[PDB]
């Protein structure tokens, strides 16, 4: 699941990116293999994907 | 008192899902190496266990 938590869910351009991108953070089982590059988003964080 | 000093948190360092992170700004976590402290902004209320 991927959700922007503002104006609802992520975009298709976003969720397709967030299986290739390196800025939208997330919980575990999503960083060991899918690679959360954990961009240090102090303000206006990208949309988080969890289980 | 100058005995030990707490340090910031790196992205590779992860939270422990134990407590209920509601209304927080500073929690401790002793580690193998040293002592780690985490902060948020003023007005940035901490109402979830997430970072």
């Amino acid at each position: 699941v991927c959700y922007k938590e503002g104006t609802g869910p992520c975009s298709e351009s976003e969720e397709k990116a967030c299986k290739t991108s390196g800025s939208c953070r997330g919980d575990m089982q999503f960083c060991k293999v899918a690679g959360c590059e954990h961009g240090e988003e102090a303000s206006e964080a990208k949309c988080r994907c969890s289980l | 008192l100058g005995m030990l000093v707490v340090k910031k948190a790196k992205g590779s360092d992860m939270i422990v899902p134990g407590p209920s992170y509601k209304g927080k700004v500073l929690f401790e976590r002793p580690t193998f190496d040293g002592y780690v402290g985490w902060g948020c902004g003023s007005g940035k209320s901490r109402t979830e266990s997430g970072e």
